[PDB]
RNA sequence: AAUUACCGAAUCUUUGAACGCAAACGGCGCAUGGGAGAAGCUCGUGUCAUCCCCGUGCAUGCCAUACUCAGUGUCGA
RNA sequence: CCGCGUUGUUCGGAGCGGGGGCUCAAGAUUGAAAAAUGCAGCUCUACGUACUGUUGUGAGUUCUGCGCAUUAACGCAAAAACCUGGGGUGU
RNA sequence: GCUUCACUUAUCGAAUGAAGAGACCAAUGGGUUUAGCGUAGUCUUGGCUAUGCACCGUCUAGGUUUCCGUG
RNA sequence: AUGCAUCCAAGUGGUGUAUAUCGCAAACUGAUUUCUGCCCAGUGCUCUGUGUCAACGUGACGAGAUUCACCGACGCGC
RNA sequence: ACACGAGUUGUUCGGAAACUGAGCACAACGUUAUAUCGUUUUGUUAGGAAAGUGAAGGUGGUCGGCCAUAACUGAAAAGGGGCAACAGAGAACCUGGGAUUAUAUUCCAAAAAGAAAUUGCAUGUGGG
């Protein structure tokens, strides 16, 4: 090269390829149906629990420890045919994630919750 | 409105162009000191046995050498794969110049050889240091040429250190015969002169108007 | 950085860095140190000019 | 038999200097082309104290030679350096206070500051407050100047090495009386450690030489070899002479 | 479809030489692929902006290798 | 060119003081919020209802005035982020 | 062996973002790939050398100043 | 500063030193006032450089190893 | 205390994402029989080619000679990464509540008791 208009040399930026995409490296199967039956765990029936369905409107799962407040909405759709306005997450003394998962107003707590069970 | 604005470029003034800072930059350490590798090999007093070295054949004969190496290069690959091929099938090497360290010091310990051809800047230099000596003790006719990059390219390599030329054929045999004449003048009947011209010892060209301007400034 | 531009500057050069008592004598500086080098390199140009003519007026003189 | 307080400064831990609150060091500009050829003006802008020194600093505004830039140069200024001066530096630069110009160039006789022992190292002789060096005379046959320091010992140095021109600022600093050990803190505050200094014959027999005893002396003669080790030389290190000084005043150094 | 023992097929969280970068942080990237997507657009379907999940590649040194370069290293037109 | 001013160590032709102004900083005031709230009462046939009420030239307050701002041989961190200009584009 | 004068290429040190070093002002300088033309002596494997010298070529320009100047 | 004191197993290592004799380093005495006398033989330091002091180097005898001779700096002597 | 059952709710609060300080020491380089050693902020690594960003223009689908969106050439930016502050820097939310047995500037859902501030992205209306 030439034209050095500056005190030192610095590297010249040569032809560099990008890198090939792998083909695999994971053998096992994946389902993406099941995939928010580990998010939501089950559903606790304390007393400030079910005060919370009757008088707010809000639904309480321990949930995994590892899902944020996005993915935790996301399966109380895929489950359960409800929308969830607003999720209030908790790692427990216990070690586990409690969510407060109130509904739309479209949708009724003690309905969901009678379909659930509880 | 088409004016004109210089600029002026005294010191203190307009601030300047982009010069061409090459001579003053810091370059890498590979080129700084293949550089400074150059100026030692010839600031310092060489002897006699690499002084020879830096003393080559010239052009004229040269390129008439590198034109006869050329026509009686070694068979390629596929030239060497058939002619075996084609005579696998008669059970159903034409002439080439010597190439190689191993093979041309036995063309030379033989005699074969009538014409050497040895290249100047082999890394290792002790490879062909011993080379001329061989070649003057034996009474072989032998070049240092400007080469390695064009002997291989004259043989099909990358680099040759020797060739030698052990016959040739009839046409171009008077055309070899006044390459032997062309170079011994450089090399084999000047071997006196070659044995004992110590080398090296230049100056800087800074260095040596620091002796104009030293000795014409006591010149009374 | 909410705010309009007018609350933190002001309609004038170097608005929102300088004041009114130094942007003035930046602009007299401005004219009064160019113009004194200009009376200075015109005087330099009269002086090697009339230097141009009271030696090579000295060929019709000896 | 432990290691004595001046031998446990050299690893410097506790006692290297108090610098967070100094500004930059203190230097010349560039000896550039700028300097050898021509004069670069400056312009001084502030007059600045740092922790430590007694002498008052200078940032002066060049113009970067090269870029569209200015260079904030920290300069150490001499007594009558003010805001605003347009101190000039290189060769063509005139002979005033605060410029910077080679000692080729500058007669004799002639009082300096931040003069520099070679070309280049940006002023290292005279920049303690009120000192300055004196120009006795110049050689041309070998192209050095030599110079009286501010001890008295003469030293040549090569007259393409620059000086500045003035007494060193803030001179006048040791004639005023301490009176106290609570201005002697703030003193050495940012300094470094090495204050309060407990003599030598207070100490016990393993941290010092001269300690111990029933009674504060030195036993031994307190003059030590310049080949003694560290740890055996404390005390007067090397003293060629010693006593009240009657008489003149001897330079001290080599 | 007992249970036990054995073993070929698999699963094997977070870490750790620990290796994308960090770290009393279940933290943050740059390429790349997949996903979900209640706003939009579409003629409720599709598509889907941010946001949000998931996989893979990426420490450094070295060996081999198949393209882009630097050099007032030696040549050469 | 004695004058203005502070409790106070001072200021002015390098522009004091008056007359008109432009600004900045700290507040005050009217409003939207906001009465729908809050509290204490109380009145009527059940964590029920209907109504009634919402100064200070005092003392202490570091928010601020406030800094090229302290005793000083003490002179009082840095950077991200941001802000305005210069110059250019828009031309 | 020893040494005091000039060297600079090892080595050392300093400075710098390795930012303008030296020439051109010219040899007690180079060059068979820059050795072109000679000239003496001398050797040779007839291709040509070595020594000693002259010339040529590389070798160009320039703020300011009445040849100096030295970027 | 081609420094002084000094870290340090070691390096293109480290501190006083972001410094530069109005500074840095090592000692002693202990505010001011008033003074600080005599002693350089001893012992330390320190300065100007031919007795003696090692390796190397040099020469000689011998077949050689071994010897011998000469040169030999700080330092003590002076 | 013991047994059993509960209890910690955040766009704005503290931290991190995302600052620098005293300092630390990864890479690079040197050393060492040995890395488990040194240097590594005085503007700043490493004998030291550590910038993968891209001004202006050329090439050819888009908006009224300006934009903006996609791929070649190349001005200009010396000085590699990452830590270290729950008291420094930085930081967009405030009350009322009959909302707890225990949490709240975190919970309160159509008259959010409510009143806001702020970030990202998007339509529509309007302006150049
Ligand atoms: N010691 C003999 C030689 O001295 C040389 O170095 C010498 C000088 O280069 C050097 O002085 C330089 C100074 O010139 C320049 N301004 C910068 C540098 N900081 C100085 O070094 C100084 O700083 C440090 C303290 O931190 C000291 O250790 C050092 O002794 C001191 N001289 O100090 C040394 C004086 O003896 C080389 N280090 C080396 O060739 C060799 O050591
Ligand atoms: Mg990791
Ligand atoms: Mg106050
Ligand atoms: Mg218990």
């Amino acid at each position: 090269a030439k034209s050095y208009t500056r005190p030192q040399f610095r590297r010249p930026h040569t032809y560099r390829k990008p890198a090939m995409a792998k083909p695999s490296n994971r053998v096992t199967v994946e389902s993406k149906d099941i995939a928010a039956f580990s998010v939501i765990r089950y559903p606790l029936t304390t007393d400030k629990a079910m005060k919370k369905i009757e008088e707010n409107n809000t639904l309480t799962f321990i949930v995994d420890s590892r899902a944020n407040k996005t993915e935790i909405k996301k399966a109380m759709r895929k489950l359960y045919q409800v929308k969830a306005v607003k999720v209030n997450t908790l790692i427990r003394p216990d070690g586990l994630k409690k969510a407060y998962i109130r509904l739309s107003a479209a949708h009724d707590a003690l309905d969901t919750a009678n379909k659930i069970g509880l | 409105h088409f004016a004109a604005r210089p600029k002026n470029f005294g010191i203190g003034q307009d601030v300047p162009y982009a010069r061409d800072l090459s001579r003053f930059m810091r370059w890498p350490t590979f080129v700084t000191m293949q550089r400074k590798k150059r100026v030692l090999q010839r600031r310092l007093k060489v002897p006699p046995a690499l002084n020879q070295f830096t003393k080559v054949l010239d052009r004229a004969s040269r390129n008439e050498a590198l034109k006869l190496i050329k026509k009686y290069a070694p068979e390629t690959r596929k030239a060497r794969r058939e002619r075996l091929h084609k005579a696998a099938e008669e059970k159903k090497a034409p002439l080439a110049v010597v190439t190689g360290l191993q093979e041309v010091t036995r063309a030379i310990e033989k005699k074969q050889a009538r014409m050497v051809v040895i290249a100047n800047n082999v890394d290792p230099v002790e490879l062909v240091l011993w080379m001329p000596n061989l070649c003057r003790a034996n009474k072989i006719p032998y070049a240092i040429v400007k080469d390695m990059a064009r002997l291989g390219d004259a043989i099909g390599r990358k680099t040759a250190t020797c060739v030698a030329i052990t016959d040739v054929n009839a046409e171009d045999e008077a055309t070899l015969k006044n390459l032997i004449r062309s170079v011994n003048a450089r090399f084999l009947s000047r071997s006196d002169v070659i044995r004992r011209q110590w080398g090296g010892l230049q100056l800087s060209l800074r260095s040596r108007a620091e002796l104009r301007k030293k000795h014409a400034r006591n010149a009374g | 950085r909410l705010a309009s531009r007018h609350e933190k500057s002001v309609s004038r050069a170097y608005g929102g860095v300088l004041s009114h008592d130094q942007v003035r004598d930046r602009v007299v500086r401005a004219f009064l140190v160019e113009e004194q080098r200009i009376v200075k390199q015109a005087l330099k140009e009269h002086s090697k000019m009339k230097l141009s003519h009271k030696r090579t007026a000295n060929k019709k003189k000896s | 038999g432990k290691t004595v307080l001046s031998c446990r400064k050299g690893n410097g831990s506790v006692y290297q200097v108090h610098g967070h609150k100094r500004l930059g060091p203190a230097k010349l500009r560039i000896l550039d082309y700028a300097e050898r050829h021509g004069y670069m003006r400056g312009v001084v802008k502030s007059i600045e104290h740092e922790a430590g020194r007694g002498a008052a600093l200078a940032r002066v505004e060049f113009r970067h030679p090269y870029k569209f830039r200015r260079v904030k140069e920290l300069m150490v200024a001499p007594e009558g350096m003010f805001t605003g001066q347009s101190v000039f530096c290189g060769q063509k630069a005139p002979l005033a206070i605060g410029n910077v110009l080679p000692l080729g160039q500058i007669t004799e006789g002639c009082i300096v500051c931040n003069v520099e022992a070679k070309p280049g190292d940006r002023g290292t002789l005279a920049r303690a407050s009120g000192d300055y060096c004196i120009i006795i005379s110049h050689n041309h046959e070998t192209g050095r100047t030599r110079l009286k320091l501010p001890s008295g010992q003469k030293k040549s140095v090569p007259s393409t090495s620059r000086a500045m021109i003035g007494i060193i600022s803030g001179g006048g600093r040791i004639e005023k009386p301490v009176l106290k050990a609570g201005n002697s803190f703030y003193r050495f505050r940012g300094k470094r450690n090495c204050w309060p200094k407990v003599r030598g014959v207070a100490r016990n027999p393993v941290e010092h030489p001269h300690g111990g005893g029933n009674h504060q002396h030195i036993g031994h003669p307190s003059t030590v070899s310049r080949h003694s080790p560290p740890g055996q030389k404390v005390g007067l290190i090397a003293a060629r002479r010693t006593g009240r000084i009657r008489g003149g005043k001897a330079v001290k150094g080599a």
